DNA sequence: CTACCGATAAGCAGATCTCTCGATTGCGTATGA
DNA sequence: TCATACGCCTCTCTGCTTATCGGTAG
RNA sequence: UAAAUCGAGAG
């Protein structure tokens, strides 16, 4: 971070969403056909994963902006299924929700009464009335049902508008903690109900029972014997994902009303329509090449894993649509029952190998088909997932710049506050003073000493961002810089911008020592520093001992070089380790001399002593 | 083929010759010192299989 | 000019940032960090080419404090000294319109493209023979059909025809 | 400390094609400063001063029709103890493919070194 | 289980406002306790 | 300071409205022009629809969409983000200064 | 992500109230070590007043009201201590829960002011008992 | 210029209104908690290395953070600190107001 | 270029368009160099010079 | 009599600090040489 | 005769969730 | 310059 580079604008708050077939569309750059991700020669070839309009690749321009490796962003792409895939994520409210449900009168087998009261309840804790949800169930009181909806709605309606007059309720609705827990529980019960029972009593009539076998074949079973008797009086296949994507999209139409509060726990300012063309993927997309840039050796290059997954989904969508081609040719002229039926049941089984190739790119686990192998390549999910995934290893935890490592050795000879800096650290960290009029002599000073000669700078940092290194220059040339230091900018852009001189850790400095495993907040805090230059061990006061556990045993601890203002001021005040002289687990003392300095104080101070 | 057995420590096989792990066969005769090099000889292992379960009878 | 005063005065609501060293002037500061680079500049917001401002405020970040406070907050950002603050300052743009009658002279002329200088400020692209006769002058009505506004000064290109 | 190091050159022509690198030096405009650490069959001289940064070897690839030489990689200054020519076993009687370089480096007691 | 608790996050459009240390973290936002508990403006004397 | 102001700060551009940080890029200038920061959902193709329109790399032209501000990430949130349009989810960032 | 707010009730990073008050007593457990020894207080007075400087801290703070509340209390409590716990109606609730103890000399807890008013009639003793409840008192806000 | 931004302006201005605490009944701590100090010293250090005006004597001074020391010593710290409560509302605190310690 | 140094973050009109009063503008360009110079090198006056005597006589 | 509602029995899924080195990377097969 | 690209080639804890055997009213 | 597995270690 540069504190002359300001920022403005600031990520207020984010919500999640489901990306819609068409904006991808609109968003895309480029759209994978081929699986060849490199051809003989290895340039990039038009169309396959690395093509140049998702990014860069090595040496290439990139033919989207125009940028080379290292400015351009990384533009997005995509890719065309050809039959709609079930998203491994949301399968199983695919399964919740085609159970339940209606084919004939295409609606919940749940009463419409009672998935009103349940819209009604959800509305309202929508805006966080969790009281009116249950004043609501007391409204019990075919042509009188039309009114008790009617009634009901009222109910709802006047008691929003009271809550959002006097203040209790503002138009994006109030969330916290207990009303979520109560809307929760709510739609797992309204989740449970509607699994519950059958013969859906809008128009009375039995519906076939699902099932799966794993998270790409759904089958149905038909009805029973008894079952299949009451059907005509009112008057184990395999089912295909266009199929259940119709039947699911004309029930979401026609639930909308119950749908839009099970599906948002806000108040859907927005207004957009929830539809059943979410759990269903007809259009993948492809990080960019930067994020999918592949391994290298010094000789040994190995394929990126998440491209090899992408060309075995390209690979079977080429042959799905080959597949599909050859079908129509099979029909215009009129064959015998069996010649389409063998390249049916071939593209049948290619449906269902692409449903699990899509499973398996999204998850590992989720993948089906094994004999030997190797190594299970990991889906998207498993590379945010464990603890060794991107969440608990690289946002949770990060590894940082301008930090160093080493082991301790004592030092009674430092102010029980202070650190002993080798000069090996001293002269590779550094922190960027910016040039005053009072920090002019220190920093020429430091510049024209170089970044070899403790203290000294190793880089000018000038006001257009414009780093100068000192590695490579002469005395001659270093002090022509220091000369140059302090000069009146002539452009007017950086009229308000001063050079920073990235001078060696002076003795001034303060850095945070910290050892591993930190039990509590006394294993970090924050030492001055002391630059002792003997030898290359981090040397330590005794009285920290007791705090960071340590013996000097081989013992290890990384110290940390904070780099602005606010955080030298944050350590120096409230991380420093005066401030920690006693612990918060019961107000005990956890500094003080440990071992010989008692032994010489039992000696001292007896009488026998003149 | 033994080669690479000795070279893994892998123990690739048909029937699993009835031994519970299947890594972790073969160690690497460090000669850091002639200490280090004689015990290498004289040790023994319960099995790669024992050294994660929490019973420590 | 083509009975059009086309000098329109358009307040804006700018969010601005201000340096530390600009803390005793903060107005001043903010005027010559951005207002003044936006003059004899073509701006899509503002409409046109801005030739002035005047009159700038300083929005202050507690409400509380009255309209004519001689003292007033700047937010300062958690990671850098630099102030944001909002601002409410009158443009004076030249705002052109298209379809409109525009008088301008004639400064440079070449084999092909005809030099346009409205006021003398308004960049564009050897007598010949006119439908009259009369050799080829500063003064005349053009059209603004066309308007290139891609290089660093925007340009107006037109026909004598309507 | 003693480390060894294999600068094994026939590491990228895994496959049948013949040798398109040797060990020693071309005749492009290299910088004369290699000869104070190499010799002139493109090997360390023994009981060399090498640190990071300075030449181990010199190797002439018949492609690129340029000498390019490997490198030191470590920050610890070693000295060249000793430089092996390993032969193929093939009956080919190729040129000198592989060479093993060992290293010295003094590891004389400093503070923090566990006794 | 960050895949649970996407999923249960994503259907209900769960919006949120980056207050617990972690999602200021993977935003990279100033914390909000203790020294980022506050603001703090400027006084600045113009006319 | 030890998460993101020395580990993996950047200043990426962000799409006011649609709330996406890698939706945006850059555009090509003509001649003497600026390449100004667009968003590709955002803008409009010019088919559908000087210093109002913007054209990609291969020469397609698309109108509006070119509002867009700069905020300060981590670009492991770029990535993780990136990893979620991978899985068919969206990630929408409100943007302060509207 | 649960937090000291400013109102001194601790609560989580989206709001929910967790406690009103830290341990009921809003006490650093770190400053709490010498709150008790008052032994301790009443030898290094001097040292302890010079340190804290009563003097320049009366401009900005409100000494009677707190005080006033906290003696009615005690006397209630008092008088109520001999009643079983169900029965004890409250009539006076304990001074820290309506008057801000970072504002308000004298609002302390009950088992603090207990202990203190303890001390002050077991041990009688230039300072009295009114300079040093005074001291102390700034000592615990 | 659209209504549809002055709106929006106005609804802005004012629920920042309705949040802010009048100084007539704050009732926050008067005391600055060491959070409030460390962050006003490491932002007026920033200023101050950003080349701010100064209003304390330089007595052979090059460190910021020390000037800033200087200054909260002789309370001529012009930053004023938003203590912000959990609904939303803040009161507008001065340094000079806050007593340290 | 282009940074938060030199150019508003948000450029938001807050109004309508309004011409210009009292037909006139020498009450604001008379004014405008007054409280000018009584930098900005890019012909900011230089062709900026050249609108103001055309609307009272020639240049 | 029989459907809604529970009360186990079984299965299923997810869990159980940092740092430094070294070593290693598949069979199997099938056609153009 | 015989080499590299294509095609795969068995001893710990907490819940939740689904299915199935008993009961009550209508 | 990579990435995974196994092995040996330090606190
Ligand atoms: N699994 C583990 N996790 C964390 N720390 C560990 C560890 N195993 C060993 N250590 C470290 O090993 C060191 C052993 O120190 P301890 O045994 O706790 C004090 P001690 O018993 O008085 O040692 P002494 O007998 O040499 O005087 C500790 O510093 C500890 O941090
Ligand atoms: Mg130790
Ligand atoms: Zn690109
Ligand atoms: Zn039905
Ligand atoms: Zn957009």
């Amino acid at each position: 971070m540069d504190i002359s580079k300001p920022v403005g604008s600031e990520i207020t708050s984010v919500d999640f969403g489901i990306l819609t077939a068409k904006e991808i569309r609109n968003l895309s750059a480029k759209q994978i056909t081929n699986p060849t991700v490199l051809d003989n020669l290895g340039h990039p070839v038009s169309g396959g994963l690395y093509d140049l309009a998702l990014g860069a690749f090595l040496r290439n321009l990139c033919s989207t902006c125009g940028l080379d490796e290292k400015f351009c962003p990384g533009h997005q792409g995509h890719i065309e299924l050809p039959v709609p895939c079930y998203n491994p994520l949301f399968f199983n409210q695919l399964y919740i929700y085609l159970r339940a449900s209606c084919l004939f009168c295409h609606h919940f087998r749940l009463k419409s009464v009672e998935v009103h009261r349940y819209a009604c309840k959800l509305r309202l804790l929508q805006y966080g009335l969790i009281d009116e949800s249950y004043k609501l169930d007391e409204i019990t009181l075919s042509t009188l049902l039309n009114e008790l909806k009617s009634k009901r709605s009222e109910y709802v309606d006047m008691a929003i508008a009271k809550a959002l007059s006097d203040g209790r309720t503002t138009e994006r609705g109030s969330f916290t903690a207990t009303v979520n827990d109560e809307r929760k529980k709510l739609v797992h019960e309204f989740h449970k109900k509607l699994l519950s029972r059958g013969k859906c009593d809008n128009c009375g009539m039995f519906s076939p029972k699902f099932r799966k076998d794993g998270f790409t074949k759904i089958f149905e079973t038909a009805l029973n014997e008894k079952q299949i008797t009451n059907n005509r009086v009112k008057g184990s296949t395999y089912i295909l994902s266009t199929e259940v994507k119709n039947i699911l999209d004309t029930v979401f139409r026609k639930e909308q009303c119950v749908l839009q509060y099970v599906f948002h726990s806000r108040p859907n300012l927005s207004r957009k329509l929830v539809k059943a063309d979410s759990f269903f993927m007809d259009v993948l997309v492809v990080p960019p090449t930067r994020f999918r840039l592949p391994s290298k050796l010094g000789e040994e290059v190995h394929e990126n894993s998440q491209n090899q997954l992408l060309s075995k989904v390209l690979t079977t969508s080429l042959l799905i649509r080959d597949l599909n081609d050859d079908l129509s040719k099979l029909q215009k002229d009129k064959v015998s029952l069996e010649d389409r039926r063998v390249i049916f049941s071939r593209l049948m089984n290619a449906f269902v190998t692409i449903q699990n190739d899509v499973n398996a790119f999204i998850d590992s686990t989720k993948a089906q088909g094994r004999t030997s192998g190797k190594v299970p390549i990991p889906g998207v999910k498993q590379a945010l997932e464990k603890k060794e995934g991107l969440f608990r290893k690289h946002m949770m935890g990060k590894r940082v710049n301008y930090a160093a490592r080493s082991v301790i050795s004592p030092d009674p000879n430092i102010e029980t506050n202070e650190i002993g800096v080798p000069p090996v650290f001293a002269v590779k960290l550094t922190y960027p003073e910016p040039v005053t009029a009072y920090n002019i002599a220190e920093l020429r000073q430091a510049v024209i000493n170089g970044p070899d000669k403790w203290p000294g700078a190793t880089q000018i940092q000038n006001e257009d961002g414009s780093l100068v290194s000192l590695i490579g220059m002469s005395v001659e040339q270093r002090k022509a810089l220091a000369n140059q230091l302090l000069t009146p900018s002539s452009n007017v852009s950086t009229h308000t911008l001063n050079k920073k001189v990235y001078r060696h850790i002076k003795n001034r400095d303060v850095v945070l020592m910290n050892r591993q495993p930190t039990l509590h907040k006394a294993s970090m805090m924050g030492h001055k520093v002391r630059v002792l230059p003997n030898e290359k061990t981090l040397r330590l006061h005794y009285a920290n001992t007791g705090a960071y556990n340590a013996d000097f045993d081989g013992d290890e601890m990384n110290m940390h070089f904070p780099q602005n203002e606010n955080a030298r001021a944050e350590a120096l005040n409230l991380a420093n380790t005066d401030s920690q002289y006693l612990t918060p687990t019961s107000g005990s003392p956890v500094r003080g001399l440990i071992q010989d300095h008692i032994s010489a104080g039992v000696w001292l101070t007896s009488k026998d002593s003149f | 083929k033994m080669q690479y057995f000795l070279s893994t420590g892998n123990l690739v096989s048909q029937s699993g010759l009835d031994l519970q792990q299947v890594s972790g066969y073969t160690v690497v005769a460090e000669k850091i010192n002639f200490y280090r090099f004689i015990s290498h000889f004289r040790m023994v292992h319960r099995g790669s299989f024992f050294a994660q379960l929490k019973t420590t009878t | 000019n083509g009975t059009s005063n086309c000098i329109v005065r358009v307040p804006i609501a700018l969010y601005v940032s201000l340096a530390p060293m600009y803390l005793e002037n903060p107005l001043q500061g903010v005027m010559k960090q951005h207002l003044n680079p936006l003059v004899m500049k073509y701006n899509n917001k503002v409409g046109g080419v801005v030739l002035g401002y005047e009159g700038l405020k300083i929005l202050d970040a507690d409400p509380l404090s009255k309209e004519d406070t001689s003292e007033k907050l700047i937010k300062i950002t958690p990671d850098t000294p630099f102030g944001f603050t909002w601002c409410h300052v009158n443009l004076y743009v030249w705002q052109p319109q298209v379809g409109d009658v525009l008088e301008g002279y004639i400064f440079i002329q070449s084999a092909s493209h005809i030099g346009l200088l409205i006021h003398d400020a308004f960049n564009a692209s050897g007598h010949w023979v006119d439908s009259n006769g009369e050799p080829i002058d500063g003064k005349l009505r053009f059209t603004v059909r066309n308007v290139h506004t891609t290089g660093r000064v925007v340009s107006v290109d037109g026909t004598l025809i309507s | 400390m003693y480390k060894t190091e294999k600068v094994d050159l026939a590491l990228n022509r895994n496959r049948g094609d013949p040798i398109t690198q040797h060990f020693g030096f071309g005749n492009d405009e290299w910088p004369k400063e290699w000869l104070e650490k190499l010799d002139e069959d493109g090997l360390p001289y023994i009981g060399t001063y090498v640190e990071e940064g300075d030449p181990i070897c010199a190797y002439f690839d018949d492609t690129l029709n340029k000498t390019k030489i490997k490198t030191y990689h470590s920050s610890e200054p070693a000295y060249i103890e000793e430089v092996n020519l390993i032969g193929d076993e093939s009956n080919k009687f190729q040129e000198l493919q592989t060479v093993s370089i060992k290293y010295r480096i003094r590891r004389t007691p400093q503070i923090g070194d566990k006794f | 289980t960050t895949c649970q608790f996407l999923t249960k996050a994503v259907l209900d459009n769960e919006r949120e406002q980056l207050d617990s240390p972690s999602a200021r973290i993977v935003v990279g936002k100033l914390n909000n306790v203790g020294t980022g508990s506050f603001d703090v403006l400027a006084k600045v004397p113009n006319a | 300071d030890r998460l993101l102001n020395s580990s993996d700060y950047t200043q990426a551009s962000v799409c006011r409205e649609c709330g996406s940080i890698l939706t945006t890029q850059q555009s090509v200038p003509r001649i003497g022009s600026i390449s100004t920061v667009c968003c590709r959902r955002c803008s409009m193709r010019f088919e559908d629809a000087d210093s109002q329109i913007w054209e990609d790399g291969q020469g397609n032209k698309f109108v509006g969409g070119n509002e867009t501000t700069t905020v300060a990430i981590p670009f492991v949130l770029k990535y993780l983000d990136s990893e979620l349009s991978a899985m068919g989810i969206r990630l929408r960032y409100n943007v302060e200064p509207k | 992500g649960v937090h000291v707010s400013y109102d001194n009730s601790i609560r989580d990073a989206d709001g929910t109230l967790v406690q009103f008050m830290y341990g009921g007593d809003a006490i650093d457990i770190t400053k709490e070590s010498h709150m008790t020894q008052f032994e301790f207080c009443l030898d290094n007075y001097y040292a302890l007043l010079k340190k804290y400087n009563p003097s320049a801290l009366i401009e900005h703070l409100d000494v009677e009201s707190a005080l006033k509340y906290s003696k009615k209390t005690l006397k209630y409590r008092k008088k109520h201590s001999k009643e079983p716990h169900y029965k004890q109606s409250v009539k006076y609730d304990p001074v820290l829960a309506k008057y801000n103890p970072a504002k308000y000399l004298g609002s302390v807890s009950e088992n603090f002011q207990d202990k203190l008013e303890s001390f002050l009639d077991k041990n009688s003793k230039g300072v009295n008992e009114k300079k040093f409840r005074a001291l102390m008192q700034l000592k615990y806000m | 210029g659209p209504e549809d931004f002055q709106q929006h302006e106005q609804i802005r201005r004012k629920t920042l209104k309705e949040k802010a605490i009048p100084k007539d009944q704050r009732a926050t701590t008067p005391y600055m908690t060491k959070y409030e100090r460390a962050r006003i010293l490491g932002t007026r250090a920033l200023q101050i290395s950003m080349n701010a005006p100064v209003f304390v004597d330089l007595e052979g001074e090059t460190d910021p953070l020390r000037i800033a020391m200087k200054e909260l010593a002789e309370k001529k710290i012009p930053l004023v600190i938003r203590r912000y409560l959990p609904d939303g509302s803040f009161e507008d605190w001065s340094v000079e107001e806050l007593i340290v310690d | 270029t282009a940074t938060t140094l030199n150019t508003p973050v948000v450029i938001h009109a807050t109004q309508l368009p309004q011409h210009v009063s009292t037909d006139e503008v020498l009450q604001f360009l008379e004014s405008f160099i007054d409280e000018k110079e009584n930098t900005n090198l890019s012909s900011s006056i230089s062709q900026l010079k050249r609108i103001q005597r055309d609307f009272k006589g020639l240049p």
